RNA sequence: AGCGUGUGCCUACCCUACGCCGGCAGGCGCGGGUAACCCGUUGAACCCCAUUCGUGAUGGGGAUCGGGGAUUGCAAUUAUUC
RNA sequence: AGGAGUGGAGCCUGCGGCUUAAUUUGACUCAACACGGGAAACCUCACCCGGCCCGGACACGGACAGGAUUGACAGAUUGAU
């Protein structure tokens, strides 16, 4: 029932932000990630990945576009999206919640299995 | 690297070693072998090809490298030449004890 | 080996200008240092002179990481009737 | 002119012999010459394991490379310096001449 | 009272976004809701905190024997 | 895009950007004084370079 | 190695029968007509030509793709 | 204090005095050294002197864990390092 | 005769075991176990899940200048423009 927020600003305001102050709203590692340079060297995948986020169906649940990139900064442009991220074997489908901004897709997809021991 | 290159190439003529002597604006590398008539080839073809490959590999100015080949006396007192001779005698097909006795008798006939 | 015709020719008049050829065994290198005026990698040189070795016109030697090739008289004659040469030009390794 | 001649080599006996030859030439040419200044030597130590694999007692090798350097000053024009340095040079000794 | 902002144990909080030093029961409440938020978003850190293992990324083959019997 | 993806991974650093100048093995490199060999090739070729055992 | 999954194939390239004679049109009079487009770049002056697609015209190597 | 090391081959990546900004981690202009020449008279630690502490799992010990800020690198989440 | 200790406490690292798509592997008393100069985020990499190129020389027979063959932009498909 409560209204969701991230450093006090709202979701509509978070969509209506630019990257220059998104550095200061983000944390230290995420500001360095945005401030490294132009995203072209290894990040044409990141560019066209946000184009794939921008590509939208009609009023249903969005289609699950799947990735191989585990080091993505969660952006306000992809709130309420579905993505199946690679963990080595399968693609872990996940809802991008509006509490996750400032994280990585490699955190919500566990790579190893939970270990259940037996006998020596 | 130079000594390795010549001990791979000149395994037939009894290679021993190199001697690189430095001169103002000149480098020359003395080659001591056994068959000094065979290292040169016909009208010095092979020595010219060796100068050319050294100049093109080691990054030297053109015309600054001149190789010289000379023969050494007392072939039985060189360990590398007798080892190469025993290798050639075993590779052509011979008894190993026969070749070892022959090369040892040659070495002690050379005055060791 | 897919290879442009101009690179084959240019390698051949380099091989006939001076009767030796050297190359380092690496395939991920963009341009040959001696042919910096044009554009050809080391892979073309390695595979072309490997083909010419297999047809039997050069020697072969590997010291540390570099190649060493030496022309023979059948290789000389093959380059003389491949490059359309009148009988008056010889590589410098044969003359004094 | 302030002419400095630097000699750097690896052997010590041939270095001392060629330094004695140069100072003998400077003494017989009757000009002011500084003495053979002996810089402190430098050692190049490379310590490595003896075995190629990881089996055996932990034994290590100790390699060294001693480098000896001398410098002798002269008061003469340049042609005398070249004609006295290009006489009876040793193969294992480097000679290197500059002018300040 | 002229205390600089880098002397605080809770700088740039994830909910309200202001520098505020928190005290004992507030510290326990903030840590509890932070772990609850991590478990709700189901991150790797929240999953390791829920399981009760080492979360900072260190070797657990030998150290940490008194976790269970 | 094989011409662009053949060597697209950067090799400006790391131990795969270095290699021995004799056998080209990326293990146990000697980067002191620019020998750039492995330890076994250094022990093989140490005597004729000028390194001797005295200590 | 024959596996239970289906095996892919390289693209075989379809063979055209005398395509250059389809570019130049020869009528009964003394004139020559150019059906498809030409090349405007400085690398290829008048030599290579463009593709006859349904919604664009693609250059052979200069990549001057003009879409309608 | 004494052993050392220091601008590299295709090979890009050195050691740093001085001045300013910031608690600090760090950032920017300027110069030196291919070296008994510059870092550097290598103002190192343990020690010495003087306060605070007082036998208390304590100002011992710093494991575990949360938040923030910098640097390297194309990329750090399974926390690179600080 | 002694000194510092270790073995008990927390932590780093290596090995066995268990788990796992994979948790690559050699070494098991001295003479295996901060050993392979092995302080692996990518390369290392030799293990697993997926996709590109031939870097299959040379000889023989087909094949072919009326085309043996190389490369690619609109859009879908993964993972990759």
């Amino acid at each position: 029932f409560r209204k969701f927020t991230y450093r006090g600003v709202d979701l509509d305001q978070l969509l209506d932000m630019s990257y220059e102050q998104l550095m200061q709203l983000y944390s230290a590692r995420q500001r360095r990630r945005l401030s490294r340079g132009l995203r072209r060297k290894q990040h044409s995948l990141l560019k066209r990945l946000r184009k794939a986020k921008k590509e939208a169906p009609p009023m249903e649940k969005p289609e699950v576009v799947k990735t191989h990139l585990r080091d993505m900064i969660i952006l306000p442009e992809m709130v309420g999206s579905m993505v199946g991220v690679y963990n080595g074997k399968t693609f872990n489908q996940v809802e991008i919640k509006p509490e996750m901004i400032g994280h990585y897709l490699g955190e919500f997809s566990i790579t190893y299995k939970p270990v259940k021991h037996g006998r020596p | 690297e130079l000594n390795e290159f010549l001990t791979r190439e000149l395994a037939e003529d009894g290679y021993s070693g190199v001697e690189v002597r430095v001169t103002p604006t000149r480098t020359e590398i003395i080659i001591l072998a056994t068959r000094t008539q065979n290292v040169l080839g016909e009208k010095g073809r092979r020595i010219r090809e060796l100068t050319a490959v050294v100049q093109k590999r080691f990054g030297f100015p053109e015309g600054s490298v001149e190789l010289y080949a000379e023969k050494v006396a007392t072939r039985g007192l060189c360990a590398i030449a007798q080892a190469e001779s025993l290798r050639y005698k075993l590779l052509g097909g011979l008894a190993v004890r026969r070749a070892c006795y022959g090369v040892l008798r040659f070495i002690m006939e050379s005055g060791a | 080996m897919l290879m442009p015709k101009k690179n084959r020719i240019a390698i051949y008049e380099l091989l006939f200008k001076e009767g030796v050829m050297v190359a380092k065994k690496d395939v991920h290198m963009p341009k040959h240092p001696e042919l910096a005026d044009k554009n050809v990698p080391n892979l073309h040189v390695m595979k072309a002179m490997q083909s010419l070795k297999s047809r039997g016109y050069v020697k072969e030697q590997f010291a540390w990481r570099h190649f060493y090739w030496y022309l023979t008289n059948e290789g000389i004659q093959y380059l003389r009737d491949y490059l359309h040469l009148p009988p008056e030009i010889v590589p410098a390794t044969l003359r004094r | 002119h302030r002419i400095r001649i630097t000699l750097t080599s690896r052997n010590v006996k041939s270095l001392e012999k060629v330094c004695a030859d140069l100072i003998r030439g400077a003494k017989e040419k009757n000009l002011k010459v500084k003495g053979p200044v002996r810089m402190p030597t430098k050692t190049l130590r490379i310590t490595t394991r003896k075995t190629p694999c990881g089996e055996g007692s932990k034994t290590w090798d100790r390699f060294q490379m001693r480098i000896h350097k001398r410098l002798i000053d002269l008061h003469s024009p340049s042609e005398i310096v070249k004609q006295i340095t290009s006489i009876s040079i040793e193969p294992g000794v480097e000679v290197e001449v500059t002018i300040a | 009272y002229k205390i600089p902002d880098w002397f605080l144990n809770r700088q740039k909080d994830v909910k309200d976004g202001k520098y505020s030093q928190v005290l004992a029961n507030g510290l326990d409440n903030k840590l509890r809701e932070d772990l609850e938020r991590l478990k709700k978003i189901r991150a790797h850190r929240g999953l390791r905190h829920f399981w009760g293992l080492r979360v900072r990324g260190q070797h657990t083959k030998t150290t940490g024997r008194r976790g269970r019997t | 895009g094989h011409q662009q993806l053949y060597w697209s991974h950067p090799r400006k650093f790391g131990q795969g950007s270095r290699s021995c100048r004799v056998c080209s093995n990326r293990h146990g490199l000697i980067r002191k004084y620019g020998l750039n060999m492995c330890r076994q090739c250094f022990r093989q070729y140490a005597k004729d370079i000028g390194f001797i055992k005295l200590d | 190695k024959s596996y239970t999954t289906p095996k892919k194939n390289k693209h075989k390239r379809k063979k055209v029968k005398l395509a250059v004679l389809k570019y130049y049109k020869v009528d009964e009079n003394g004139k020559i007509s150019r059906l498809r487009r030409e090349c405007p770049s400085d690398e290829c002056g008048a030599g290579v030509f463009m593709a006859s697609h349904f919604d664009r015209h693609y250059c052979g190597k200069c990549c001057l793709t003009y879409c309608f």
